[PDB]
C-alpha cells in the first residue's frame, strides 16, 4: 500500500465475460516474471457454474487510469 | 483438426478442476512457469471420440470444444461397426 | 473357444460386445489385478465376477474398456491395463507406454495448444485462402 494494487479495474480483452465491466481484484502479482498474473472477482457469474478469473496486466485497460 | 477444440485455460491446474474425457487427454505437461504448472490444450488426439465433457469442467475461458474435427474416423465414433 | 481354454474375467452369455468388425479390423482389450472374488457391473450390460490369472477381458472398442474405471476406481485397486491386438500384432502400445495415470511429469509427447496465434483476438476470421506456400498445414 502505497501505489495502486487492487482497487478498482474494468477487463478489456472480448471473450472474458465481464469484460467492458469493472469488479474488484485480489493479490495481483509482485516479481518482474511472467504474463497470467491478477485475479479479478465481481458479483455476477457467468456462463460457467463458477466465475472468478485471472487476467493480466498487458492490458487490464482499467483506463483513465 | 482432425480433433480441433480448444478448451485451453491459462491454469492447466487439473486439481478439483477436470479429468473425464475417454483416454484423449494424456496431459501434465508443466510448461516452464504457469502457477500448478502444468499446461497446453492436448497430449495425442488421434484416439477418442467428441465429448465437451472436456470443459464442462475445469475452465477453457473462452470456448470449450465440442464436435469440431469432420475429418472423423470412425474409431472416432463408436460406430465403425 | 475350447482347446484352447484360457479365461479369467467371468460371464456367461450376452448379445453385448465384440462382433464382426473387431477381426476385419482394431481389436482393444483391457485387462486388471483384484484381491478377493468380487462380483462387478460390466460395459454391454450383464454382470458377473474376478478372481484371477492375467484378468484380461477383451473389448469391442477402448472407451468401453475404461469405464471399468469411472466404476472400477470405486471399487479399490491401482492397477487396470488395457492395449491394443489387432488382426497382427502392434504400433500404438495403448496403456503400455511411460508412466501412467493421466496428471503426472516425465515427458510432453504431442499436444502443444496455441495453433499458430493464442486465443487472443481472433476477431481476425480465416486468413490467406488455403494455398501451398504458407505454414497452415498444423
Ligand atoms: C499442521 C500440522 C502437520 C505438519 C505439517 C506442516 C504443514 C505445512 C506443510 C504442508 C505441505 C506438506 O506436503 C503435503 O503436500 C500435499 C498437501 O499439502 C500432499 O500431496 C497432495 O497434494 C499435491 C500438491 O502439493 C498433489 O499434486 C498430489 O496429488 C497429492 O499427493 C502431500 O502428500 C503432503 O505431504
Ligand atoms: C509478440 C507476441 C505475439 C504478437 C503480439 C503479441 C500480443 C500483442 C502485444 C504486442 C505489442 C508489440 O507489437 C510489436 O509489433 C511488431 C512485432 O514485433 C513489432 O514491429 C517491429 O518488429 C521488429 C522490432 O520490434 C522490427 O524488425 C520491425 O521492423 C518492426 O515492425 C513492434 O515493434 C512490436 O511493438
Ligand atoms: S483449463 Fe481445463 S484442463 Fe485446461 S488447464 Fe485447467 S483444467 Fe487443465
Ligand atoms: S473433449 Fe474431446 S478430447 Fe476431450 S474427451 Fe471429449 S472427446 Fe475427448
Amino acid at each position: 500500500i502505497g501505489p495502486k494494487r487492487g482497487s478498482k479495474v474494468k477487463i478489456l480483452r472480448r471473450e472474458s465475460y465481464w469484460f467492458k465491466n469493472v469488479g474488484s481484484v485480489v493479490a495481483v502479482d509482485q516479481d518482474p516474471k511472467t504474463r497470467y498474473p491478477v485475479v479479478v472477482r465481481f458479483a455476477k457469474v457467468n456462463y460457467a457454474n463458477i466465475s472468478t478469473n485471472n487476467y493480466a496486466l498487458d492490458e487490464v485497460e482499467e483506463v483513465a487510469a | 483438426m482432425s480433433h480441433s477444440v480448444k478448451i485451453y485455460d491459462t491454469c492447466i491446474g487439473c486439481t478439483q478442476c477436470v479429468r473425464a474425457c475417454p483416454t484423449d487427454v494424456l496431459e501434465m505437461i508443466p510448461w516452464g512457469g504457469c502457477k500448478a504448472k502444468q499446461i497446453a490444450s492436448a497430449p495425442r488426439t488421434e484416439d477418442c471420440v467428441g465429448c465437451k465433457r472436456c470443459e464442462s469442467a475445469c475452465p477453457t475461458d473462452f470456448l470449450s470444444v465440442r464436435v469440431y474435427l469432420w475429418h472423423e474416423t470412425t474409431r472416432s465414433m463408436g460406430l465403425a461397426y | 473357444e475350447l482347446d484352447p481354454n484360457t479365461p479369467s474375467p467371468i460371464f456367461a452369455g450376452s448379445t453385448g460386445g465384440l462382433l464382426r468388425k473387431a477381426q476385419v479390423e482394431e481389436f482393444y482389450v483391457i485387462t486388471w489385478e483384484s484381491p478377493k472374488e468380487q462380483i462387478f457391473e460390466m460395459p454391454t450390460g450383464g454382470a458377473a465376477i474376478m478372481r484371477e490369472g492375467p484378468n484380461l477381458l477383451k473389448l469391442a472398442r477402448k472407451e468401453q474398456c475404461l469405464a471399468l474405471g469411472t466404476r472400477l476406481r470405486s471399487k479399490y485397486k491401482i492397477k487396470y491395463q488395457f492395449y491394443r491386438v489387432f488382426p497382427s500384432g502392434e504400433v500404438q502400445y495403448l496403456h503400455p507406454k511411460d508412466g501412467v495415470y493421466p496428471e503426472k511429469v516425465n515427458p510432453g509427447r504431442q499436444g502443444v495448444g496455441l495453433n499458430m496465434r493464442s486465443i487472443g483476438k481472433n476477431v481476425s476470421p480465416i486468413e490467406v485462402k488455403f494455398t501451398g506456400k504458407q505454414p497452415y498445414d498444423l
